[PDB]
């Protein structure tokens, strides 16, 4: 159950739905690395900070 | 009492020839209200003595 997919709409109000069925188990993906993950940065003569992610 | 919404939206391309942009947080209100009540009501002495109880 999810509240989450696709829905369009055509005119006079009529709703369609999509509900793909995968049921594989699956397709695949990797996630690798960059350099950096993390920093922290901050500007002295002004006065703020900041994340970043990458 | 206060609260912070969660954060929203989009990432963006990561590239050379170009920098990030950072982003905010709001807030948001809260109320109630506080009430009272009471009533009484009274009896008498001689309907007492002459009816058999109080």
């Amino acid at each position: 159950v999810d509240d989450s997919m696709p829905v369009e709409t055509l005119e006079d109000g009529t709703k369609v739905f999509t509900s793909y069925l995968f049921g594989a188990g699956a397709l695949g993906y990797a996630e690798g690395q960059p350099e950096v993950p993390t920093e922290t940065a901050r500007n002295a003569l002004g006065s703020q900070d900041i994340l970043i992610n990458r | 009492m206060p609260y912070w919404n969660d954060l929203d939206g989009d990432s963006q391309v990561l590239n050379d020839t170009d920098d990030l942009v950072p982003q905010k947080i709001n807030a948001g209100q809260d109320k109630a209200v506080l009430i009272l009540r009471g009533n009484a009501w009274s009896s008498h002495d001689l309907a007492a003595t002459l009816s058999g109880s109080d």
